[PDB]
């Protein structure tokens, strides 16, 4: 397992806030693989948030996050991103980034997101 | 001589009876004796009516691979594995765990949400194609060369939007 994905830029934020998750990939031809953002919370147990194609032309979003969240990538910088704006309590979760097969090797270490008041 | 019934196997002129599932071969039947078969350990199993002399060891679902045991393996049945919950089994053989399946080139998508753990794929309709394996993307329509160009070969499901050209 030589695939390494490093999550960055999580944290606590007030409702209506913004956060830009950064998933720094290494160990594979990032430019060739379709990518995902998934969130996991106790009780809310796993939810597929967003998806992006290798080029960045096509994207997928869960209805829940649509219009507020934004998937992106810089293939020359080999980093995956999530611009999460207009944040709500429901988004409180541990967010993870993927790699097309979607096996155990293919996963980022995660980053925690919490809202409160 | 020859022919031999199903559940028989034949060897050096005699029509011998095969070992039943969960039993290994020890001796070929003679003119006076029936085929000597013996059971497998509750580690080992045997799939079919056989003439195999060594039982196959059970599957082993490694939790550190997201695998759990669905069906416990018997002396005549291999251990049937299953993926965690949010994930589906990478193949019919429950061997690896994937978050979700990826809809191979000639197919589009209809989405994953668990325990509906797979992505429900659609064969490309006429006039549509999909290249690449994608967990989210749908089939896309062919490009109309027509716009100051002429179609030289066509696409269809797998193949990229009608290559071209030109001619007109």
């Amino acid at each position: 397992t030589e695939v390494q994905l490093l999550e960055s830029g999580g944290g606590l934020v007030q409702p209506g806030g913004s956060l830009r998750l950064s998933c720094a990939a290494s160990g594979f031809t990032f430019r060739d693989y379709e990518m995902w953002w998934v969130r996991q919370a106790p009780g809310k147990g796993l939810e597929r948030v967003s998806a992006i194609n290798p080029q960045g032309t096509r994207t997928y979003y869960a209805d829940s996050v649509m219009g507020r969240f934004t998937i992106s990538r810089d293939n020359s910088k080999n980093t995956l991103y999530l611009q999460m704006n207009s944040l709500r309590a429901e988004d409180t979760a541990v967010y993870y980034c993927a790699k097309l097969p979607f096996t155990f090797d293919d996963w980022g270490q995660g980053t925690l997101v919490t809202v409160s008041s | 001589p020859t022919a031999c019934r199903e559940k028989q196997y034949l060897i050096n002129s005699q029509c011998c009876s095969l070992c039943q599932p969960g039993q290994k071969l020890v001796s070929d039947c003679t003119e006076f004796t029936e085929t000597e078969c013996l059971p497998c350990g509750e580690s080992e199993f045997l799939d079919t009516w056989n003439r195999e002399t060594h039982c196959h060891q059970h599957k082993y679902c490694d939790p550190n691979l997201g695998l759990r045991v669905q069906q416990k393996g018997t002396s005549e049945t291999d251990t049937i594995c299953t993926c965690e919950e949010g994930w589906h089994c990478t193949s019919e053989a429950c061997e690896s765990c994937v978050l979700h399946r990826s809809c191979s080139p000639g197919f589009g998508v209809k989405q994953i949400a668990t325990g509906v753990s797979d992505t429900i794929c659609e064969p490309c309709p006429v006039g549509f194609f999909s290249d690449v394996s994608s967990a989210f993307e749908k089939c896309h329509p062919w490009t109309s060369c027509e716009t100051k160009d002429l179609v030289v070969q066509q696409a269809g499901t797998d193949k990229t939007d009608v290559v071209c050209g030109p001619q007109d």
